[PDB]
């Protein structure tokens, strides 16, 4: 056969193409088809064909490689296929791996792959994502996320069934990305038989050669259409303001052509999206200008909303006259990784919304931050994609090549490490601080996660793994939510708690449109609960179930609730994932009854125990402004909150910083009720500052007070 | 189990200190971290935590 | 230089300051409509939202603490604890 004939780290470019033209493809004995002959034809029309030689020879020669190419030219597919073909994976047993950053992109990427391969979809290219695993035992290459890899390193770090990890989209910086590049990094120092190869598309060649010590580096060639880039004659204070204006002109003067602009939110972008069509509908009034359809992709858009942003322009009102422009205002996801037919303007605001996890009180904000060179990059080969475009940015030239950074802050940096620094502790990494990383977090955070690990018992004082870390681990969750699911079964409500974790894991399900708030608001108040945001979650979770057993439309009744069909089935997926883990671990499901009183003390419970370290304390009776005890944090609650009456505690699942300071998913509970779930946590002994603590030992006195006297009479 | 003190604990100020007797600065001590050096095969880590902007809403670039 | 010179002459006659307010006018009729429509829906905004906040207020009051909701939550729990302990004391004393 041709896999035979083919030889271990020594097939020729010439022999995988001359397989590759055969007839008889021999990854399933199969036959080859037009549709795989063309995307033959066109895989070698493209510049990784030309490369192919070069970069098997750096496979071939080196253990890790490093392969800097421009989008387009085949590296994520055509790559892994020749990376195959030279290991053999059915003479060795181990299959190959492609880490990627999205599991869409990761599927379509496998679903690619097949196509390509003229296989099934699983059964020779498969696909790994969270909770989907659309894989066989006779699949060769896999596409996996990067959770997916580092869970799969967390199982086990020694990657046996992995010969050659080929981890695309680099340039991200993700922590989950980071953690496996480091993993590999180890793998290759300890093993040699491991082939590691980094695939990116930015000028960070030279860094991932220092990171993997002198990597080979192969530079795929290939330009693309032409782009102008201007720049603005100062900074402008309006940003939005200039980003219309900049619309306005390039409707009236700038020629035939969609423009695509950078905002920042989606409230900001609905408001822009509403003064362009004000602005397109006078300009039509008075001066007779060009039909304008405006398209938002903020992030909150629909499926709809985003195949309306990709559909065709509007026709020109009149012919010979203004030519009809499409205008999409996006926030992020035209960025990287879109392909938008048409676009030849481009407007950059030079701000975007990024995610950042400050340590010294754990908040976690979505600020509008300055961009990069790197997204100014991005952005201006987004622009003018089919044809000559223009991309004017609301930045100065030196302003965008001395303020602006020349590549973004990473997500390791920009979240918290307790997860990963799990990970490591499950797949044997007992010195976190001394492990080969390439850009390892500060060690003020990882002291920080690693204390955060000690409160939740995921380690121990010496640092140590212990059986409740081991099975946090092994949950595909986070570790106050592997805690609150695994004290559960001691609260007597398994299968509540089970389900709130599952809610909280998956994205938002409250659906509050501008056009309809007030239906928006009348549904969340009669899906509500007065106990908590968490308990009017659940509440929200039952009816869903209960529509779904008496055979309403899922999609409908969220539609008609103003939920979200697919969060509420990504919810479901997740709780059936974690009732799996819980049987397959031996972790009882029990859950109180309606009828008892003690069903909505018991979830309080374990939620406080699941989220004692988020919990808030009213500063006074006269002000609704809560103190969290996390480093004396001054918060208030979130207008968002079903409950009507605040609490005394307040434990809060999630905290977003703006410019005022609110708390969402705030549940209902007593400073006695924390203390007694979380002693080691609440201990008044190492009570600090301040009144908050004082009040919490004044309530531990009463209790203990209580106690006595019940010892007393008992 | 003894109650392990924060990592980051807040001072009048409003900064965050890293407390040397908390379970993750031990725990830390015990792989080789050291003060004022990041972590990583070759301390080439980012020593700091990335800290978040506070630039004004729809505000352009450099301004 | 020529706004200290605003009163002397060019080669042509004409005073530097004269210029300087020809050239400011032109900009002044240039800017003028669009400001006065700026200033115009300003207006219109900013009290249609003066408006808002006040039916905003009438819904308020049209449709109308924490140690008063534990305080309530603490004795129903103290309550059934008495219930608890009567009965297992066999305080049956109803009539």
């Amino acid at each position: 056969s041709l896999l035979d004939k083919l030889e271990r780290r020594n097939t020729t470019a010439k022999q995988a193409e001359a397989v590759e033209d055969s007839d008889i493809n021999p990854w399933t004995g199969q036959r080859h088809s037009e549709r795989y002959f063309k995307i033959l034809k066109a895989r070698r029309k493209l510049p990784v064909n030309k490369q192919r030689q070069e970069f098997l020879d750096l496979y071939h020669n080196n253990q890790i490689l490093v392969f800097v190419g421009e989008t387009g030219s085949g590296k994520t597919t055509q790559i892994p296929q020749y990376v195959l073909y030279d290991e053999l994976p059915h003479q060795t047993g181990k299959l190959i791996a492609c880490t990627q950053p999205r599991r869409v992109a990761a599927m379509s990427v496998a679903q690619r792959v097949a196509d390509e391969l003229d296989v099934k979809l699983g059964e020779e290219v498969g696909y790994s994502i969270r909770f989907e695993n659309k894989t066989s035992s006779k699949t060769l290459l896999k596409y996996m996320t990067d959770g997916q890899l580092l869970r799969e390193a967390m199982h086990d770090r020694d990657m046996s069934r992995y010969s050659c990890i080929i981890l695309d989209e680099a340039h991200e910086r993700t922590l989950a990305t980071d953690i496996l590049m480091a993993l590999l990094k180890q793998l290759s120092e300890r093993r040699k038989d491991l082939k590691i190869i980094v695939m990116s598309a930015t000028l960070d060649a030279q860094k991932f050669q220092s990171y993997f010590f002198n990597a080979p580096l192969l530079a795929v060639p290939g330009r693309t259409h032409p782009v102008e880039i201007f720049y603005t004659p100062e900074a402008e204070r309006d940003y939005v303001e200039a980003a219309i204006r900049t619309v306005l002109q390039i409707h009236a003067c700038e020629p035939e052509g969609d423009i695509l602009l950078f905002l920042t939110g989606e409230e900001e972008i609905e408001d822009a999206c509403r003064r362009i069509s004000l602005e397109v509908d006078e300009m039509i009034r008075e001066s007779d200008a060009g039909p304008m359809s405006v398209y938002p992709l903020y992030g909150t858009l629909p499926p709809h909303q985003q195949q309306r942003i990709f559909e065709k322009a509007p026709q020109p009102f009149r012919p010979g006259g203004r030519p009809g422009r499409k205008c999409i205002v996006a926030t992020n996801i035209a960025e990287t990784s879109l392909t938008i037919d048409g676009i030849v303007y481009v407007v950059d605001p030079g701000f975007s919304k990024q995610k950042i996890y400050n340590p010294r009180t754990r908040v976690e904000s979505l600020l509008v931050s300055p961009i990069s060179k790197a997204s100014a990059q991005q952005r201006a080969g987004r622009a003018g994609r089919t044809r000559p475009g223009k991309c004017f940015r609301l930045y100065t030239e030196e302003a965008f090549k001395k303020e602006l950074i020349e590549q973004t802050y990473p997500e390791i940096l920009r979240s918290n490490l307790s997860n990963t620094v799990l990970e490591l502790k499950k797949l044997g990494v007992e010195d976190l601080v001394h492990f080969d990383l390439m850009d390892p977090p500060a060690p003020e955070t990882m002291m920080r996660a690693l204390e955060e690990l000690n409160y939740l018992a995921c380690l121990d004082d010496d640092g140590e793994l212990t059986p409740l870390g081991n099975l946090a681990s092994e949950f595909p969750l986070d570790p106050a939510l592997a805690v609150m699911l695994i004290s559960s079964p001691e609260f007597y409500c398994s299968n509540e708690i089970l389900s709130i974790t599952s809610l909280l894991s998956v994205p938002q399900i409250w659906v509050r449109p501008a056009n309809a708030r007030k239906r928006a608001d009348e549904m969340k108040a009669q899906f509500a609960h007065p106990d908590g945001d968490h308990l009017t979650l659940l509440n929200a979770y039952h009816a869903y179930k209960g529509a779904e057993a008496r055979g309403e439309d899922m999609k409908k009744w969220c539609h008609e609730h103003f939920l979200s069909y697919r969060h509420l089935s990504s919810a479901d997926n997740v709780r059936a994932q974690l009732k799996k883990i819980m049987e397959t671990h031996g972790i009882e499901l029990v859950s109180t009854p309606f009828h008892d009183k003690n069903y909505y003390t018991n979830i309080r419970r374990a939620l406080l125990a699941g989220f004692f370290m988020q919990v808030a304390m009213r500063e006074s009776s006269n002000s609704k402004v809560y103190k969290t005890v996390k480093d004396e944090q001054l918060v208030l609650i979130h207008p968002s909150t079903t409950v009507t009456t605040p609490y005394e505690w307040v434990v809060y699942n999630e905290f977003v910083l703006t410019t005022k300071q609110y708390v969402r998913t705030v549940t209902n509970i007593r400073p006695e009720w924390l203390l007694e779930i979380a002693p080691v946590y609440y201990d008044l002994s190492t009570f600090q500052k301040g009144e908050i603590k004082n009040a919490l030992t004044r309530v531990a006195e009463k209790i203990r007070r209580q106690q006595a006297m019940k010892a007393s009479k008992a | 189990r003894t109650a392990l003190p924060s990592a980051f604990q807040p001072t009048k100020d409003g900064k965050t200190k890293i407390n040397p007797n908390s379970f993750g600065a031990r725990m830390l001590a015990k792989m080789g971290y050291k003060e004022g050096q990041g972590l990583g095969k070759d301390g080439q880590g980012r020593n700091v935590i990335i800290e978040v902007n506070l630039r004004p809403q729809g505000v352009g670039l450099g301004a | 230089p020529e706004e200290e010179q605003g009163s002397s002459r060019n080669l042509d006659g004409r005073r530097l300051r004269t210029v300087t307010e020809a050239k400011a006018l032109a900009e002044y009729l240039a800017i003028k409509p669009e400001m006065e429509k700026r200033e115009k829906e300003a207006r219109r905004k900013r009290w249609q939202e003066i408006i808002e906040m006040t039916e905003r207020k009438q819904e308020e009051i049209r449709n109308g603490d924490g140690k008063w909701v534990e305080e309530k939550e603490v004795m129903g729990e103290r309550t059934r604890e008495a219930v608890m302990e009567a009965m297992k004391a066999g305080a049956w004393k109803d009539n």
